[PDB]
RNA sequence: UAGACUAGCGUUGGAGCACAUUGUUUCAUUCGAUAGUCCACGCUCAAUCUUACCAUAC
RNA sequence: GGAAGCUGGAAGACGGAAUCGUUAUUAAGCGCCAGGUAGUCCUGGACACUGAAUCC
RNA sequence: UUUUUUUUUUUUUUU
RNA sequence: UUCACCUAGCCAACACGAUCCGGUUGUUUGGGAACAAUUCCCUUCUAGAAGGGUAAUCUAUGUGCUAC
RNA sequence: CGUAGCUGUAGAUGAAUGCUAAUUAUAGAGUAU
RNA sequence: UAUUGUGUUAGCAUGGUUUCGAGAACA
RNA sequence: UUUUUUUUUUUUUUUUU
């Protein structure tokens, strides 16, 4: 019929909210060392709450041409169908891409 | 003993993806394909509109040139012809200002880049029967 | 770490640091 | 053929000493800051004072005593599962020495201050 | 002192993903030599540097037990050259560039 | 057939008064902006007085007695407006540069070697590219017998080579390959002004 | 002369719902009021673009 | 911080616009000179003082 | 085929050769140098150091 | 190699060569910091001058040890920004798990008081 | 020593490079250095004395924050802008917390070497108890379904 | 598939009085709508208290030993009330407390007693807001400058390579 | 002329994941049925997010 | 959730019957890590050494 | 090497 | 890259898409089972002592028993 | 690198490794016997 | 540098891509 | 290696004043 344009995903409201939290993170970021900082030299462990929110651990890995959030990997940043159909439509000879090896 | 044959093998099982002389990829196809996109749809448009009006194309351009400079510098008589417009589409890749001085783009002092009227090698290939993705404006119908 | 193969493997790879560590069962 | 160290005979857990003739590994320098607690103390001139039991000789045999140690040796030889290939742990000897040096404790077999050094 | 200073070596390494593409370079290189000024052109030396490759795994069509799989090649090439007493800045370092 | 059945607005007594009056509690969205230093500090007074009050855990005693340890040492900073100079701004105030480039700043052979990435416009730089090292030979180098051994003591061993017997500094503290070159060039003086004694 | 870049998913969806706007038979009021705002005019011819 | 930024696709609502009006006052600045002459301007008109 | 081979006739023309040789030397050459010796008194440029 | 014959014959070179102190240089940067950080340099100044907690009324507030109560509470309470103001009323014991906030909750109360007395009564009073 | 007041030292200022900087074709091609990007692009190397100007006058904390200084210029993985706002912010929050000489007095009797028989204060926190099901307690003042009372 | 936190399965801090929070026969709420924080509501009290007077020679020493010591074990109190309820004297008394707008949940309750005490001091709690107001003025000055920043360097900043030195 | 035979060798217990009978206001919608798109299914990893479910409310 | 010290009288020497298949650097044993973007498996992917027999 | 050593072996490299 | 060639031997939860249906179609705070006999003793308190219970069935995988 | 070769013990009728008052490590939080 | 609803009935017997199971490729 | 811009409770989120 008609292969997806790859360039731009669908409509995905998952999707959106883990990049949210990428955001929330980079300007929270500081305050995280500071506050392991005030307990290390106090000598006292004692939770974060605040780091629950905003924390490093709350994204995950998620597919960018999906949707889906497992079957991801860091070099491909796709699922199982998002490296066929980009493989199959010549897009990655340019990048050193030999298929006839095994 | 293989030698040749088996070279690579210790980086490719034995070796760290942070730890390897292997560079990534997925950034430059990033900012690639979404750009071949742009090209195809405001191709064909830029030109329609261009050649919309045939006659009376160049007295625009002649009176803008009196505002920028003032002087005319390259007048002409009415005997001869002033210019040929190209259609021609802006850069959206953000590319870095390097000092390479045998690069193409690096000496680049415009934001817009001659676009090819014909092409004779399209860049997506396909390896097979299948057809390139967003290029299919009507929707499709069944004999039903 | 949970059968006896690669649980014995860190305890064997200690011993060639040196350092001790009782062996016997496990 | 079971031999302790391998090929190279490595040793990772001891420490020698630039006087005398007397290496100990890292467990024993635990025992031996806590037991001369009492020179430590005065060389420098209640909170400050609060491993003060910990000093007993007995006290370091017993149960409670046994637990104490094994709490500030964190046995660095053990890390996670992940740790693998060039990622392996290197000798903890480093930090070890510059404290048995700065404290200024004496050398059980004869007394000196701070001349321990790596090896 | 900065007057003092002399190029001893420059060492000039590439890194192409094709094997026509790193073909292309040697011939272009060797073209730009053979033209300068002095009866001698300097004449690098070469080294290769192997070939590094790279294959990630993926299960293989969806809603199966893991009975085939499909890998992806990706390749990689490398060159080294080598200099000694580079007199002419300008015609080596334009020329391995260009 | 499944998940469609709706159901009616049941919220619709008068003792519902407090609803859909004022914006909801705080949205991750909104997050973006960060803590005030003012709220950061209010955290730890609050959490410091409920461990205190018996809230204790299995793993609180253990983290204490390590602490405890450190002091003993001396690597604590408990004391039974300062305006300070920081190091690196002290080692440009004493530093002999050179007066224009005829004139020799060093008095020994030494080669600078820093790896330079050429190639197509990318879009995006690439990181390792800014490293910047000098070696020199000991043996050329002309010194005192007690001169000789404080070089390699500073340095260790891991500097130096027992085969050839050259030494090598490496420096690399800054992502910028000027502002990394210009740093190695101030520590190298300072390390001769310390061997000479 | 204006024409705004649109993302060419959106080209193909424009016509699936226009072809069948005057054509074929669409049920449900809310459909086509709501249809009646998106690709009713043409997107460089908008008086507001996100 | 910005490692996690690099992921998903970029904006697309922020692409140039194909406008003819700006497409014509491009094509008349092409052709502008280059009167600059920062460092030659300082040079002249300095040799009569010293003579 | 013809399109494809059009880079090789360039390379094969001996008058695109002589330039080569000929172009302008990247900033990141003698700057790093430089700043070795320690000095703040020179101007790569050249029309900035008149 | 430096020559000693020209600086000693020149006053411009010889400030060049000479090296001033540290401490001479740190006297004149505290002058410096101090004028353009003018409206900076204090960050706890509700110190003893005003005993944290509460100096109005200290002492048997909300403490359920004994019958009726002696003396009222009030004090304030530091803003999340760390730039308002605004009273207390409130105090259980030292924690405050419960604030009345500003005055604007206090007149509510009042008004309501009447209301609630002679609702408690036929409540649950007589059963 | 007077190329800038506001800086008394010898040796701050270097020399600027000729390295192309800028986007060859974006939105952003008006955009060459940031406000803050200018003042490195004219230094020899970035420093981190400027944020030394007031510390807490308490000798605990002054030292702990003084060290910080000294490691955190000497680093690679932090932003200059980040090196900033971290030691800005971790002055403020010293000051608003009680002296040092009066925590460590409440943290050592409150935790003493070694523990007790009762010293965890968590006693009958079963998990499959309260918080597991057992369809038992609602927070909540209005509600129109009852479902406690229902059952 | 676990639980995020464990300190929801335990008992945090005392209330002192124990009220049902699920009621059955409460009124309705009025008013508190515009500040949407801390409604009030009437309820019923429930009185609890404990004197260890009455327990036997085998069970009051080792109660004794862990209350008044010097730190508390086993929360300073017996378990359940197996067999101590007959000591266990508790007196019913309605009671009133506040609850959160969005949030739901208990703050704190007051008992009828000290409600009426509360309204025979409003003349002397009235007249202490007047000390309070004195010090705004004061404390404003000295708490506006409580904002650490780094030190200007730009002071809209100078190109100083070597020229200029003589503009200057 | 495969399986059938000739060597070696893993099992009727105790343990990890998963399907199912019995609990559930929620215990993940599901594939395939007997030589298998059935048990780590699109679980290349579930201690919060991944999570679609229920409760609560804006 | 992973590992470790101490402690140790958890259920097993049943069956030479029977069902899953190997085209020899096959089969049988033993040892190591690469990815899964903090830890986190006895499965899957991937490398190396000893390496017998039969009528297939 | 009759003043010499005092010993097991791996999965990229002396281009 | 047997892009091939028949299919009574596939997912609507990766995505596009014919037709029906439209849950303020999202979000704040929580939960998402397999393991009860309480700190049991008139012998004791600032150096260690006495009690812990669901025995219901399958598939696929690591680990064990061998000589009188 | 593992079973090494070599070489001491008991030429095991008794080597099964799960149960747990209790600590090691990652993490903001994995706690109670 | 985020931006055009629905992770819902309906795929073996009308489906585009991919693929498991059986069969075939010679003159 | 160089030490300071201003400042009132036992009641430092545990005591019947």
């Amino acid at each position: 019929l008609n292969p997806p344009p790859i360039a731009f995903p669908s409509f995905n409201r998952r999707c959106q909210k883990d990049w949210l939290a990428r955001r929330a993170f980079a300007e929270n970021e500081v305050n995280g060392r500071i506050y392991k900082n005030v307990y290390q030299n106090l000598g006292f462990k004692g939770p974060i709450p605040i780091l629950n929110k905003v924390g490093q651990y709350r994204i995950r890995m998620r597919c960018i041409s999906g949707g889906y959030s497992r079957g991801i990997f860091r070099f491909t940043r796709m699922a199982r169908m998002g490296m066929l159909q980009l493989a199959r439509e010549g897009w990655l000879k340019k990048y050193g891409y030999r298929p006839g090896l095994f | 003993a293989f030698r040749y044959r088996r070279e690579g093998q210790f980086t490719k099982f034995r070796v760290h993806f942070d730890r390897s002389g292997f560079r990534p990829y997925i950034d430059e196809l990033k900012w690639e394909i979404m750009d071949w996109h742009y090209k195809r749809a405001m191709g064909p448009q830029m030109k329609k509109t261009l050649m919309s009006y045939q006659e009376g194309s160049e007295k625009l351009q002649y009176m803008h040139d009196l505002i920028a400079l003032g002087t005319a510098k390259a007048k002409f008589p009415h005997a001869t012809k002033r210019f040929f417009f190209v259609p021609a589409l802006p850069v959206t890749i953000p590319y870095r200002r390097s000092s390479n001085p045998f690069c193409l783009l690096s000496a680049n002092k415009t934001g817009w880049l001659q676009w090819s009227p014909k092409q004779r090698v399209p860049f997506p290939q396909p390896l097979g029967k299948r057809k390139v993705g967003g290029t299919d404006p009507q929707p499709p119908v069944f004999p039903k | 770490c949970m059968n006896k193969k690669n649980r014995l493997a860190l305890r064997k790879r200690r011993r060639r640091m040196g350092e001790r560590v009782s062996l016997r069962y496990r | 053929a079971r031999r302790v160290g391998g090929i190279g005979r490595r040793c990772f857990l001891t420490l020698h000493c630039s006087a005398c003739s007397f290496f100990f590994q890292t467990s024993d320098a635990i025992k031996l800051i806590l037991t001369q607690q009492h020179h430590i103390l005065r060389k420098k001139g209640a909170s400050k004072f609060s491993l003060l039991p910990l000093a007993d000789a007995s006290l370091l045999l017993k149960r409670r005593g046994a637990l104490v140690l094994r709490s500030l040796h964190g046995d660095p030889l053990v890390g996670s599962r992940r740790q693998r290939g060039e990622f392996a742990p290197q000798a903890p000897t480093a930090e070890m020495a510059k404290m048995l040096n700065k404290s200024c404790v004496p050398c059980p077999r004869c007394k000196r201050e701070g001349r321990w050094e790596e090896g | 002192a900065l007057s003092a200073y002399s190029l001893r070596s420059l060492i000039v390494t590439y890194n192409s993903r094709n094997r026509s593409s790193m073909n292309a370079t040697i011939e272009n290189l060797k073209n730009a030599l053979r033209w300068t000024s002095p009866s001698e052109s300097s004449s690098p030396s070469s080294a290769p540097s192997s070939a590094p490759s790279s294959a990630p795994s993926s299960s293989w069509s969806p809603f199966k037990y893991k009975y085939a799989l499909r890998h992806y090649v990706f390749e990689d090439h490398r060159y080294a050259f080598a200099f000694y007493d580079v007199n002419s800045v300008q015609e080596v370092v334009s020329a391995a560039l260009g | 057939k499944k998940k469609r059945g709706k159901k009616e607005k049941v919220i619709l007594n008068a003792e519902q008064v407090a609803t859909k009056t004022r914006l909801p509690p705080i949205r991750l969205e909104d997050r973006i902006t960060p803590e005030p230093p003012a709220t950061v500090a209010r955290n730890i007074r609050s959490q410091i007085s409920r461990a205190v009050a018996g809230w204790k855990t299995k793993r609180m005693f253990t983290y204490r007695n390590k602490y405890r340890l450190r002091r003993l040492v001396g690597m604590t900073h408990d004391i039974d407006g300062r305006t300070f100079v920081t190091p690196l701004t002290k080692l440009q105030h004493q530093a002999a540069l050179p007066r224009s480039p005829l004139h020799a700043r060093f008095d020994f052979p030494h080669t600078v070697h820093y790896d330079v990435f050429w190639g197509p416009p990318q879009v995006e730089e690439e990181p390792n590219k800014s490293g910047c090292w000098v070696s020199f030979r000991v043996a050329d180098l002309k010194l005192s017998d007690s001169q000789e051994q404080r070089l390699l003591d500073i340095l260790g061993p891991e500097r130096y080579d027992e085969q050839t017997g050259v030494v090598c500094l490496e420096a690399d503290v800054f992502p910028q390959l000027n502002h990394n070159a210009a740093y190695l060039g101030d520590i190298l003086q300072q390390l001769m002004r310390e061997v000479k004694k | 002369a204006k024409h705004r870049f649109f993302d060419p998913l959106f080209r193909r969806r424009r016509l699936s719902f226009l072809d069948r706007f005057a054509r074929e038979r669409i049920k449900g009021e809310k459909a086509r009021q709501l249809g009646a705002q998106l690709y009713v005019k043409h997107p460089d011819q908008k008086p507001v673009w996100p | 911080g910005r490692q996690m930024m690099k992921w998903y696709w970029p904006s697309k609502y922020m692409l140039q616009d194909v406008q003819m009006a700006q497409y014509f006052q491009m094509q008349a600045m092409r052709f502008a000179p280059r009167p600059a002459h920062v460092s030659l301007t300082t040079l002249s008109a300095t040799m009569e003082q010293c003579w | 085929l013809d399109e494809t081979l059009t880079d090789t006739l360039l390379d094969r023309r001996a008058d695109l050769q002589r330039l080569r040789s000929k172009a302008r030397l990247p900033p990141e050459v003698l700057e790093p140098l430089a700043a070795f010796v320690g000095i703040t008194r020179f101007s790569f440029d050249r029309r900035a150091r008149l | 190699e430096e020559d000693d014959s020209v600086y000693r014959q020149f006053a411009c070179m010889r400030r060049v060569r000479e090296e001033p102190r540290l401490r001479t240089a740190l006297e004149s940067f505290k002058v410096a910091s101090k004028n353009a950080t003018k409206t900076r340099g204090r960050a706890w100044s509700v110190y003893e001058g005003w005993p944290p907690r509460s100096r109005v009324r200290v002492g048997d507030e909300y403490s359920k040890v004994g019958p009726l109560q002696r003396r009222a509470f009030v004090f304030n309470r530091v803003d999340g920004t760390g730039r308002r103001r605004e009273p207390t009323l409130a105090f259980c014991c030292g924690n405050k798990p419960v604030l009345l906030l500003s005055e604007a909750e206090f007149e509510a109360l009042v008004k309501k008081l009447p209301w609630i007395k002679h609702e408690m009564a036929e409540f649950k009073k007589l059963l | 020593d007077a190329l800038h007041p506001h800086h008394p030292f010898r040796n701050h200022f270097g020399f600027e490079s000729s390295v192309p900087y800028g986007v060859v074709g974006s939105i952003s091609m008006g955009k060459g250095r940031k406000k803050i990007e200018k003042e490195l692009a004219r230094l020899r190397y970035p420093t981190l004395q400027r944020v030394a100007h007031s510390l807490p006058k308490d000798l605990k904390y002054r030292e702990s924050v003084a060290h910080a200084i000294r490691v955190l210029e000497r680093s690679r993985g932090w932003d200059f802008e980040s090196k900033v706002k971290a030691v800005n912010a971790l002055v403020e929050v010293w000051n608003r917390l009680a002296p040092g000489r009066t925590y460590e007095k409440i943290l050592n009797h409150a935790f003493p070497v070694f523990r007790g028989r009762g010293m965890v204060k968590k006693t009958r926190s079963r998990a499959a108890v309260f918080n597991k099901g057992l369809k038992y307690i609602r927070s909540l003042t209005t509600q129109k379904p009852l479902h406690a009372r229902l059952q | 598939t676990r639980g995020f936190r464990w300190d929801l399965c335990q008992r945090g801090r005392r209330r002192w009085v124990h009220i049902n929070y699920p009621p059955r026969n409460r009124s309705t709420v009025q008013m508190l709508d515009e500040s949407h924080e801390k409604l009030v509501f009437v309820c019923n009290g429930y009185i609890d208290r404990l004197d260890p007077r009455l327990l036997p020679e085998r069970l009051r020493k080792r109660l004794e030993r862990n209350r008044k010591a010097a730190l508390t074990r086993f929360d300073g109190k017996l378990p359940w009330g197996q067999a101590v309820e007959s000591a266990i004297k508790r007196i019913h008394t309605p009671c009133l407390a506040f609850a959160q707008a969005h949030s739901h949940h208990l703050l704190e309750a007051f008992s009828m007693a000290e409600v009426l005490e509360i309204e025979k001091l409003i003349p002397e709690i009235r007249e202490a807001f007047k000390a309070s107001k004195a010090k705004l003025a004061e404390q404003e000055a000295q708490d506006k400058f409580t904002r650490h920043v780094s030190v200007d360097l730009v002071d809209l900043k100078e190109d100083p390579v070597s020229f200029p030195f003589t503009l200057k």
